RNA sequence: GUGGGAGAGGGUGGUGGAAUUCCCGGAGUAGCGGUGAAAUGCGCAGAUACCGGGAGGAACGCCGAUGGCGAAGGCAGCCACCUGGUCCACCCGUGACGCUGAGGCGCGAAAGCGUGGGGAGCAAACCGGAUUAGAUACCCGGGUAGUCCACGCCCUAAACG
RNA sequence: CCGAGGGUAGGGCCCGUGACUGGGGCGAAGUCGUAACAAGGUAGCUGUACCGGAAGGUGCGGCUGGACAC
RNA sequence: CGCGGGGUGGAGCAGCCCGGUAGCUCGUCGGGCUCAUAACCCGAAGGUCGUCGGUUCAAAUCCGGCCCCCGCAACCA
RNA sequence: CGGGGGGAACCUGGGGAACUGAAACAUCUCAGUACCCAGAGGAGAGGAAAGAGAAAUCGACUCCCUGAGUAGCGGCGAGCG
RNA sequence: GUGGUUCGUGGAGCCAUGGGGGAAUCUGGGCGGACCACCGCCUAAGGCUAAGUACUCCGGGUGACCGAUAGCGCACCAGUA
RNA sequence: CGAGCUAGCCCUGGCCAGGGUGAAGCUGGGGUGAGACCCAGUGGAGGCCCGAACCGGUGGGGGAUGCAAACCCCUCGGAUG
RNA sequence: CGAAUGCCGGCAUGAGUAACGAUAAAGAGGGUGAGAAUCCCUCUCGCCGUAAGCCCAAGGGUUCCUACGCAAUGGUCGUCAGCGUAGGGUUAGGCGGGACCUAAGGUGAAGCCGAAAGGCGUAGCCGAAGGGCAGCCGGUUAAUAUUCCGGCCCUUCCCGCAGGUGCGAUGGGGGGACGCUCUAGGCUAGGGGGACCGGAGCCAUGGACGAGCCCGGCCAGAAGCGCAGGGUGGGAGGUAGGCAAAUCCGCCUCCCAACAAGCUCUGCGUGGUGGGGAAGCCCGUACGGGUGACAACCCCCCGAAGCCAGGGAGCCAAGAAAAGCCUCUAAGCACAACCUGCGGGAACCCGUACCGCAAACCGACACAGGUGGGCGGGUGCAAGAGCACUCAGGCGCGCGGGAGAACCCUCGCCAAGGAACUCUGCAAGUUGGCCCCGUAACUUCGGGAGAAGGGGUGCUCCCUGGGGUGAUGAGCCCCGGGGAGCCGCAGUGAACAGGCUCUGGCGACUGUUUACCAAAAACACAGCUCUCUGCGAACUCGUAAGAGGAGGUAUAGGGAGCGACGCUUGCCCGGUGCCGGAAGGUCAAGGGGAGGGGUGCAAGCCCCGAACCGAAGCCCCGGUGAACGGCGGCCGUAACUAUAACGGUCCUAAGGUAGCGAAAUUCCUUGUCGGGUAAGUUCCGACCUGCACGAAAAGCGUAACGACCGGAGCGCUGUCUCGGCGAGGGACCCGGUGAAAUUGAACUGGCCGUGAAGAUGCGGCCUACCCGUGGCAGGACGAAAAGACCCCGUGGAGCUUUACUGCAGC
RNA sequence: UCGAUGUCGGCUCGUCGCAUCCUGGGGCUGAAGAAGGUCCCAAGGGUUGGGCUGUUCGCCCAUUAAAGCGGCACGCGAGCU
């Protein structure tokens, strides 16, 4: 867990690296990779629409399987566990017995020797995937479809998960990583277990450059600009915010709630305290 | 010290070229103007 | 050695019910809290009291003792796994192989510390109400850390027989 | 060659001393309060933690060297 | 020099704006409870309102001069 | 069979500023101007009354003169008309 | 809700129409400046239509137009160097 | 009309003499009840060190109708990020 | 026209003045010619040599070669040239690109969107310094050559013959196909040496006829073979996956090899063959040609960063695509087709001169600037692409000759002193490489460290150790050890190499910045906190479609502040912001029609219109501080005095906690005291009276780090006392060429006055023959810039907000 | 004087005034002497080095015969900082 370093430089002092011993394979499965954009944070207009992105290691995109149900009931063996550098978590390689190979987000505890299956059939066991309706209540689970057949949007990040708090009608109540309580349709596939590589959160970048490697460019504060640039710009040397703190585009950035009021999605949410 | 003119033959025809001018309505009126003026060259001549 | 026994001894994983709290539904009205007496607080925006549903955390009533276990600190709902000490009966083996123990090593309540989780009740600090000459207290209404878990430190004590 | 010493340089220990600063001891009749000794008028003491003009207070846990009515 | 606010029983504050009437806490004094003291209880006393003009019938109150006090300001140079 | 693209200016349509004026300026003005776009053509537009507007009146449209800087419009201001 | 007209919300009709409602076929319908009556005018929701009009790349004619710093930027190998 | 200067990003290539320091890990030996750990060798990490190329532009002098509309000299910063 | 810093043009002044563009440097002889410092040839001298040499790409576009020229261009001259005229000159199946592939991006049948113009968009297409692809050595021209020629190799297409096979694709699968750092083995490039091989010739000036000196001792090459490496299992059964179908690939099982065994591919070697082939001498060359020669053509050593190459290990930040190629089958055809070998034929377009770190490209210039890839030899110094000298090659920078003043620049040295200089050791000095000894506080245990401070350093002889290569040997090459001696002032003998310590502030650190007056204490930064965001996310761009976010999903993403780490981060929710609140108040359009009005004879048509229902917003109720923010006044009091733990009272939403404090903050201020100094407005340590510190516009500390800013010491010095001398490049003189701002005109003195108040120009007096050269700056309110400061203008622009008004957005 | 009269201080170079800091010459003295005080004449010359601060001033150290005050665009930036 979380390799450290003696301080033979500054910043090798506090730097901290993942423990990679979970990883059984280095080259990824060539059949299953695609290239990346990458965007520099710019949209089709050439315009930066997300600030302070660029640089960063070249990356191959592992295509990964968020619909488990097209393969219902066909088991598969866990061949390898490897590094996906597009995501916080790790990818498991699955040889199916069709002979089809796919990548899955690797739940915490999944071993590579083992067998996994998806469908209502499906023993309730780490790595298996089921309609939410057939998971026993209280199970912790990840990679959840938000609507049926639409793919897994929820609890995919290293160490995340969700619990089933109960059922009502065609819907079941989940506690998301956020802690929002919301209804998800029972027909939505989820895959039992937590995500893991949960040690992820204790990495300590340790020096500026390591932030660059991840494609994050420097972030300059409103305080450091001039009034043209930012509601916090200007003053003579340093300065409180002088107004309720804002984004460069001018909206308040402390407490102001941005979620649209009237979304139909509101009928299906109960929480987030 | 590096100055502003760094000639490159492809940059010129990709930029001020005749097919450049014809692709954009802005650029067609460039030609239209230069033709109505009697310009001998309607477009940089790059070799 | 062999055959037996008692036990909250320890570590792990589960699990049950009672209660408090919060939320939803129902029903229902004008007060509920609280004290020496009060006030702050809470309540017609529907409180308290009552019934039903749900979430979550902590602690385990009766058994329970003037009891048991551990070297000490300490250890208490129930279940399983792993594991320490210890006593008894037979008189079977080894043959003084013992006792203590400067240093060393380990364990060491509470509180405190670090990184994470968790956070129901309680509650330093803090605010308010009251008392008072004052009241940076004692009583009352709030309330953060903490109390719980994991790993790691700290290593003190009326650590008392 | 070695060599009394001399010189240059960098350490160690010890003594004296120093604006000021920490507490401590002591000092016939100073100021503020009452913490403790009698249920000391909130039993006390206690390791620790936070607070507070001051003694001390409160939290958690511990010790008894505290306990004829309702 | 500037602009704004103030000066009232021993202390600290009201009242002045809107003229007539000076109030609150503390202190002080007389008495009480107590062995005594304080606390506490019952009573009292104590003032021309910085000053000097003016206005009015009447001035702490309005107007002016002076005197103090506090605050703000003194930039480009 | 046809279209496409070009054409000094002129024409119709779609869109459409500001300096400026108002001795400041927002309504207003400049101005439906400048400009951009689309279409025409040798012209274009318009055109044969669900019109005028006070006479029992005129009689499609376009252009000139006049009506007239009138009727009016107008931070009833500048000014527009 | 707006645009057009002289009409800037005005007593604001007329003409046009982005939105909502939504008829009738001569005893129907539009208009004459809110509106009502009366008296008149006119027949919307299809289309085309010469000429009188504008312009000047081009050709001609003519100047109390210039005459090489003028007159077109160019009298000249100029939208050139 | 401009990103042939410059700023960022994207795709694809290239460049960084030489020397110095000596992380983790590995191996052996020690150590222990098993550990922790200790030492040695090995190893060869790093917005590590010195220093060319390359990238800079610290201080000073010179230049100042310049060699130059930002240059020259000396000095100096980075030089596997 | 007389004025507008007017406009266009012409010509003046400055003035024969500055300058003639790197201080790498020249001298002579001969030739040519009307004419020669400047053109050509020779000799001598100097400069570059990780270049200032050579090759390639851009860009440039005939500048290339040659003949004839010198008006102009050339910073002088020109007989020369990149200049004028003319003629010539660029040769490809294999090199580069195109009749190949795809990347970003671009474009775009489908489709989506937008008043119009247009925007987007799957596939496809386009797009290259990336992938794919078959030429090596030499000779030849004045000028091109992997292009022509010679020699030896190879590719594709078409056709044919033969042999083989279920042939066949834009479809399936494999492959292509990948990072960074370190790196093994074997090669090659390149290099050093040889007593061996080959060669004109030399014995100078004292010595040397020598195992002397000087020069050279290679290159390309199919198959075959050799060495070194890369790639890679084979067989069968089953099969539901690879959007049809496969016998292929995937997967499961079984069966042999376990190995490069083999098969295969590449590198190097060798190879039939072909080709080069020095010095020197002669002639004769802008250039090179005879001979040397029938040249030799060999050993050893050093050795890549290059090759074998898809090698190996380690690491985390996790490292293109498509085609060629292989395989699999589908239609379809199985006379076809395809595979293999041989043979014949066919094989297009474009570039190809020349410059190319620069006089030919970008900088108006033959401009000290800028410009990507490759090669870049030798010796010495620890290494090296550093430094000095030097090969090859290339240059002496397109004005010169003299003189030997001031002065300037760049440089050398200095008695004694040693920072006294000065805002400041600014500047210059000192130090300086390697090896060895040694090395503090403090520390985050790495560091601090090159701390500091020292010693060594050459040459000769003797002895001796280990390595790589060979054999285990010599030879050669590498790393050392010990002993005795020699010379000088000095041995990193030249050149390239830190001055050091103490101690504060600020910033943790490396980084970033105002191109061109600021590199910093600013920005960034890892890290901490708040906050929004359930995913068609929030947020951003866009009218929209669409895109970014993200092919991400709360351990994520966005916004904000704070800024490693340590210890910490108090009180106030009155106001403002945000967050919650199903009541209440108010509230627009709309609903509602009480009543009222216009006009009709009237049915009616039309206009007002009270109650009441009626959102968000605001009000109202709460909460909220790593949200905007804000965190008291007067008076009294202790048995010297002083002060005030204590008290009183007024006010507040609450009255600044810890820590720190005359500070990057302190006015008074050079506060007071202490320390450093002979002397300290700075500095360090203290105190607290903090004008006007204070806790994430964070508080207080912190090892390490810094071209940051302060203070002190040592060392050392031309900074200074205080100046002197010397060098060179200028300045001066002569020959050639020859600018500039400025300029009302000038016949342009001093004092005391006067004057619009600072007079060459007016008054008075004084002084004063005409004209220059080199010099200095006191004045011509000198030049330059229609003053940036200041005000004015109902001038402008950027910025702000609880200014007005409006718009997007919500 | 705004179609420009560059500002503190320092350095360099001075020059002048005298209301004289020193030296020279004087009068008075509450001048014994030596040494002072005070006023008068006198502008020939002279008038230190250093610590602090940007300073001018000023304070301080060590001396001195003395450590003079002013003017010259608070002399002097086409002379330097
Ligand atoms: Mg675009
Ligand atoms: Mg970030
Ligand atoms: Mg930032
Ligand atoms: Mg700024
Ligand atoms: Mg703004
Ligand atoms: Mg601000
Ligand atoms: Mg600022
Ligand atoms: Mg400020
Ligand atoms: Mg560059
Ligand atoms: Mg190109
Ligand atoms: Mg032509
Ligand atoms: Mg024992
Ligand atoms: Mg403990
Ligand atoms: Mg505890
Ligand atoms: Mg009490
Ligand atoms: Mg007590
Ligand atoms: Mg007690
Ligand atoms: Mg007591
Ligand atoms: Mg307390
Ligand atoms: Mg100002
Ligand atoms: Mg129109
Ligand atoms: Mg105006
Ligand atoms: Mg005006
Ligand atoms: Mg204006
Ligand atoms: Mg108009
Ligand atoms: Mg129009
Ligand atoms: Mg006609
Ligand atoms: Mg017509
Ligand atoms: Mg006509
Ligand atoms: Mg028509
Ligand atoms: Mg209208
Ligand atoms: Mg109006
Ligand atoms: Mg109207
Ligand atoms: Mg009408
Ligand atoms: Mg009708
Ligand atoms: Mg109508
Ligand atoms: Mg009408
Ligand atoms: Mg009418
Ligand atoms: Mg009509
Ligand atoms: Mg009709
Ligand atoms: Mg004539
Ligand atoms: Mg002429
Ligand atoms: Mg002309
Ligand atoms: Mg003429
Ligand atoms: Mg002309
Ligand atoms: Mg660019
Ligand atoms: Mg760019
Ligand atoms: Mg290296
Ligand atoms: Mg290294
Ligand atoms: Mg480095
Ligand atoms: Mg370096
Ligand atoms: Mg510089
Ligand atoms: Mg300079
Ligand atoms: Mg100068
Ligand atoms: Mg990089
Ligand atoms: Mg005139
Ligand atoms: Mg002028
Ligand atoms: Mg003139
Ligand atoms: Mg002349
Ligand atoms: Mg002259
Ligand atoms: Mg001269
Ligand atoms: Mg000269
Ligand atoms: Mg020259
Ligand atoms: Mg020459
Ligand atoms: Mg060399
Ligand atoms: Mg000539
Ligand atoms: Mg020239
Ligand atoms: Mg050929
Ligand atoms: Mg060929
Ligand atoms: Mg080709
Ligand atoms: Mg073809
Ligand atoms: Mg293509
Ligand atoms: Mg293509
Ligand atoms: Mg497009
Ligand atoms: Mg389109
Ligand atoms: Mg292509
Ligand atoms: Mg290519
Ligand atoms: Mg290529
Ligand atoms: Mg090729
Ligand atoms: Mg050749
Ligand atoms: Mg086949
Ligand atoms: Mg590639
Ligand atoms: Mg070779
Ligand atoms: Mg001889
Ligand atoms: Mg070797
Ligand atoms: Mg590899
Ligand atoms: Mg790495
Ligand atoms: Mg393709
Ligand atoms: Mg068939
Ligand atoms: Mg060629
Ligand atoms: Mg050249
Ligand atoms: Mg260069
Ligand atoms: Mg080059
Ligand atoms: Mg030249
Ligand atoms: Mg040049
Ligand atoms: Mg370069
Ligand atoms: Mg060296
Ligand atoms: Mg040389
Ligand atoms: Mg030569
Ligand atoms: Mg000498
Ligand atoms: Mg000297
Ligand atoms: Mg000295
Ligand atoms: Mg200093
Ligand atoms: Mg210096
Ligand atoms: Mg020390
Ligand atoms: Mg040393
Ligand atoms: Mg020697
Ligand atoms: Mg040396
Ligand atoms: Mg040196
Ligand atoms: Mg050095
Ligand atoms: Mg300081
Ligand atoms: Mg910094
Ligand atoms: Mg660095
Ligand atoms: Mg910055
Ligand atoms: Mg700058
Ligand atoms: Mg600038
Ligand atoms: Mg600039
Ligand atoms: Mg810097
Ligand atoms: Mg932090
Ligand atoms: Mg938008
Ligand atoms: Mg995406
Ligand atoms: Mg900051
Ligand atoms: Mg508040
Ligand atoms: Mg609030
Ligand atoms: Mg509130
Ligand atoms: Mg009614
Ligand atoms: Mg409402
Ligand atoms: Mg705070
Ligand atoms: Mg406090
Ligand atoms: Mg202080
Ligand atoms: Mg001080
Ligand atoms: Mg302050
Ligand atoms: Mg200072
Ligand atoms: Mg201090
Ligand atoms: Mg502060
Ligand atoms: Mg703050
Ligand atoms: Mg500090
Ligand atoms: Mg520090
Ligand atoms: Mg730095
Ligand atoms: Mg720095
Ligand atoms: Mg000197
Ligand atoms: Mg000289
Ligand atoms: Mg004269
Ligand atoms: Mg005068
Ligand atoms: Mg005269
Ligand atoms: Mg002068
Ligand atoms: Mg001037
Ligand atoms: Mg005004
Ligand atoms: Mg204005
Ligand atoms: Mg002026
Ligand atoms: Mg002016
Ligand atoms: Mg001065
Ligand atoms: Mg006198
Ligand atoms: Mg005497
Ligand atoms: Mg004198
Ligand atoms: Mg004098
Ligand atoms: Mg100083
Ligand atoms: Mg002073
Ligand atoms: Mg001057
Ligand atoms: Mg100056
Ligand atoms: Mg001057
Ligand atoms: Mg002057």
């Amino acid at each position: 867990a979380v390799k450290k370093f003696k301080p033979y430089t500054p910043s090798r002092r506090f730097m901290t690296v993942a423990d990679f011993s979970e990883i059984t394979k280095t080259e990824p499965e060539k059949s299953l990779v695609k290239p990346l954009k990458k965007t520099g944070g710019r949209n089709n207009q050439g315009r930066i629409t997300v600030r302070f992105r660029g640089g960063g290691h070249k990356r191959l995109y592992r295509i990964i399987d968020f619909k488990r149900w097209d393969k219902v009931g066909i088991p598969a063996k866990v061949a390898a566990i490897e590094y996906d550098p597009n995501r916080s978590a790790r990818i498991a390689l699955l040889h199916y017995v069709d002979g089809e190979k796919r990548y899955i987000i690797a739940p915490d505890g999944l071993q590579v020797g083992q067998q996994v299956v998806a469908g209502p059939d499906a023993p309730i066991q780490v790595g298996n995937a089921l309609p939410l309706r057939f998971i026993p209540v209280g199970t912790v689970v990840h990679a959840v479809e938000l609507e049926p057949k639409k793919g897994a949007k929820l609890a995919r990040a290293a160490g995340t998960s969700a619990q089933i708090q109960g059922r009502e009608g065609d819907y079941v109540i989940l506690r998301l990583p956020s802690g929002e309580l919301r209804k998800v349709h029972g027909e939505c596939y989820a895959t039992v277990g937590a995500v893991g590589n949960a040690d992820h959160k204790n990495i300590v970048l340790g020096k500026a450059g390591r932030s660059r490697w991840l494609g994050r460019r420097p972030h300059v504060r409103g305080a450091a600009m001039n009034p043209v640039d930012h509601p916090h710009g200007g003053g003579e040397g340093r300065a409180p915010r002088g107004r309720p703190p804002a984004s460069p585009w001018g909206w308040q950035t402390k407490g102001l709630k941005t979620r649209k009021r009237r979304k139909p999605s509101s009928r299906f949410i109960i929480a987030r305290r | 010290m590096k100055r502003t003119w760094q000639p490159n033959r492809r940059k010129r025809a990709k930029t001020h070229g005749f097919r450049a001018r014809m692709r954009t309505p802005g650029g067609r009126k460039v030609l239209k103007r230069r033709r109505q003026k009697g310009r001998w060259r309607l477009t940089p001549a790059v070799r």
